[PDB]
């Protein structure tokens, strides 16, 4: 299947109270293989999946000092964009970076992406054929042009086509133990009376991967919206994952609901439904 | 621009009292970054409780997973509790085995 | 791996 790397990065400011809170997490697909953290006392980038610690002391430095400049980057530009947003410098704020790669199965690039945020709003992104910009408002237009002008987007994408394709073509051969897996989800319904009259139908989903997976429930074969509960998806912390959906159901009528989970890993569409004798 | 966490508390495998297993409470949603996590145990903070490294969501949205090893029983109650600037007062979940 | 090319800010 598919496969795809991402780095993700925080910066917040602390005002008074020192720098920017800076913290790098990267992943492949929806695992995470590395970290940075600033208040860590490492001060380094650490591995955090097996098969990345294998990688000798050239590795860990390049990324260490590389993944500490982005953090300089955040450390302008906080001061920055609060100016070209006209705010005081006695507010916290916070700079937001996504950008990776994907991948198909023989490995050829799919995709680049980029995407700024700004106090958790879109900033500047990318656009998906890696050569224009998409700033959010005025102020975010001012960056795009000063980007527009040092050619950031040619050099940007040398990585988002280049770098990033080869590296995780490398990263998924060093654990290809780990990452080629796919587990499908283990799958049950529940029942618990709210009442004497109505009861909650719970429809689960257990440690499947990836974290991709879709809940719906059936009255009579029709898509019930009404009384739908559905959690985000969650990790159960071993690298699989978890979700449940929930509908709220006459209580004797329980035949008539049926709960569908499609999965990657799932060769039909499994249909589950309550089973009274 | 602000959000208010989401919080889910549940166990890495399904519960079975005495065996080992992971007590979890998932908090995704929430903006800013600035959060307070305890887990507890019959209302006393869990002193050994780790955490993922802070990430975020499509819309920019912050998750974060503590997770604690315990042994489920039938006496004692786990919750996990939550301060955030969007909560007036820290939020507190109880976990409940079928959730 | 991270970009390593250094950006100019915002």
């Amino acid at each position: 299947g598919s496969h795809s790397m991402r780095y993700f990065f925080t910066s917040v400011s602390r005002p008074g109270r020192g720098e920017p809170r800076f913290i790098a997490v990267g992943y492949v697909d929806d695992t995470q293989f590395v970290r940075f953290d600033s208040d860590a006392a490492s001060q380094r980038m650490e591995p955090r999946a097996p098969w990345i610690e294998q990688e000798g002391p050239e590795y860990w430095d390049q990324e260490t000092r590389n993944v500490k400049a982005q953090s300089q980057t955040d450390r302008v530009d906080l001061g920055t964009l609060r100016g070209y947003y006209n705010q005081s410098e006695a507010g916290s704020h916070t700079i937001q970076i996504m950008y990776g790669c994907d991948v198909g199965s023989d490995g050829r690039f799919l995709r680049g992406y980029r995407q700024d945020a700004y106090d958790g709003k879109d900033y500047i992104a990318l656009n998906e054929d890696l050569r224009s910009w998409t700033a959010a408002d005025m102020a975010a237009q001012i960056t795009k042009r000063k980007w527009e002008a040092a050619h950031e987007a040619e050099q940007l994408r040398a990585y988002l086509d280049g770098t990033c394709v080869e590296w995780l073509r490398r990263y998924l051969e060093n654990g290809k133990e780990t990452l080629q897996r796919t587990d499908p989800p283990k799958t049950h319904m529940t029942h618990h009376p709210i009442s004497d009259h109505e009861a909650t139908l719970r429809c689960w989903a257990l440690g499947f991967y990836p974290a991709e997976i879709t809940l719906t429930w059936q009255r009579d074969g029709e898509d019930t919206l009404t009384d739908t509960e559905l959690v985000e998806t969650r990790p159960a912390g071993d690298g699989t994952f978890q979700k449940w959906a929930a509908v709220v159901v006459p209580s004797g009528e329980e035949q008539r609901y049926t709960c569908h989970v499609q999965h990657e890993g799932l060769p039909k569409p499994l249909t589950l439904r309550w089973e009274l004798s | 621009i602000q959000r208010t966490p989401k919080i889910q508390v549940y166990s890495r495998h399904p519960a079975e009292q005495g065996k080992s297993n992971f007590l979890n409470c998932y908090v995704s949603g929430f903006h800013p970054s600035d959060i307070e996590v305890d887990l507890l145990k019959n209302g006393e903070r869990i002193e050994k409780v780790e955490h993922s490294d802070l990430s975020f969501s499509k819309d920019w949205s912050f998750y974060l997973l503590y997770y604690t090893e315990f042994t489920p029983t039938e006496k004692d109650e786990y919750a996990c509790r939550v301060n955030h600037v969007t909560l007036s007062q820290p939020k507190i979940v109880k976990w409940d085995r079928d959730m | 791996v991270v970009v390593g090319a250094v950006g100019v800010g915002k």
